[PDB]
């Protein structure tokens, strides 16, 4: 079994790199996050633009969906987060705390919090209802690359340039576990799999591995892609075969076999970087997103 | 921003 990827769309219209694109948990948009400071609503099905979403005095590094599908929350260079209504496009809530750009950031499942990593080096978490900041957690002694909550919500995963991933407890905000590798090159992006079993870490050194959380241990490797100077979005995709996906820096989408590893197909059409992809929650369709050479987001479906 | 390499 490989998967079939073709492309379906090309979206066009930010006017710099694009960072982020992520589909709603509802399957029925996509929104986009871009180094223009602007954050883009497209149908998910048909590609078609649907609003621009402009507040952010600096660009934009990262952007998620509540579980609703009702609200957006942005990560920009301002040092602030902001929370979006979606069908209104206002801004609802400024989250003001971090002392230097907000990298990444997530809802978790329940969507009463939000979970924000920054160049400060912290992980802060945030009432969605109030605003206000409830933790600070003094996570790591370089930028943080990625932040993420496990399925229920009662565990954070996050990434950082010091070369650690560690796993938070949500409720209390101590730390649970650092991951022992023997070599720490950075890790660029970090994410719990659906059952939150697993971790899929990348590492500037074109490496993903997919850890087992409970025994500490890494099961996967995955290689043959370029990753070593950019933070770039790896994938779970389920809908259909068990792929893992990522973006990489010789302007393909990369699709493997999580379980035997081997690259199943490798997506050409981007004409720079492929800093971002996501996966769609019920069909077989990837968003992918590319650097300043392109500036278009593509929408590509498979079979399979 | 991520767009940039650091």
């Amino acid at each position: 079994v490989k998967p079939n990827y073709a492309l379906k769309f090309t979206l066009a219209g930010h006017t710099k790199a694009v960072s982020s694109v992520k589909f709603s948990p509802n399957g029925e948009w996509l929104a986009s996050s871009s180094a223009d400071k602007l954050i883009k609503i497209w149908g998910a099905y048909d590609g078609k633009f649907e609003k621009t979403i402009s507040g952010h005095k600096l660009g934009i590094s990262d952007v998620a969906w509540s579980s609703d599908s009702n609200l957006l929350v942005s990560a920009s260079d301002d040092k602030t987060l902001k929370i979006w209504d979606v069908s209104s496009g206002k801004c609802l809530k400024t989250l003001k705390g971090h002392s230097n750009y907000v990298f990444c950031c997530n809802f978790n499942p329940q969507s009463n919090l939000i979970v924000s990593g920054s160049f400060d080096e912290s992980v802060r978490i945030w009432d969605v209802k109030t605003g206000k900041c409830l933790k600070t957690l003094p996570a790591h002694s370089d930028p943080v690359s990625a932040v993420h909550f496990n399925r229920d919500g009662s565990l954070i995963v996050s990434s950082s340039y010091d070369g650690l991933c560690r796993i938070w407890d949500t409720a209390s905000g101590q730390c649970l576990k650092t991951l022992i590798d023997d070599d720490n090159p950075p890790v660029s992006f970090v994410k719990f799999s659906p059952n939150g079993k697993y971790i899929l870490a990348a590492t500037l050194d074109n490496t993903l591995k997919l850890w087992d959380y409970s025994k500490g241990k890494c099961l996967k490797t995955y290689t043959g892609h370029k990753n070593e100077k950019y933070c770039i979005f790896a994938n779970f995709s389920v809908t259909g075969g068990k792929w893992i996906v990522s973006g990489s820096e010789d302007n393909l989408v990369y699709i493997w076999n999580l379980q035997t590893k081997e690259i199943v197909q490798k997506l050409q059409g981007h004409t720079d970087v492929v800093i971002s992809t996501a996966c769609h929650p019920t069909e077989n369709i990837i968003a992918s997103a590319a650097l300043e050479n392109d500036k278009t987001i593509k929408l590509w479906k498979s079979d399979c | 921003a991520r767009t940039k390499q650091t």
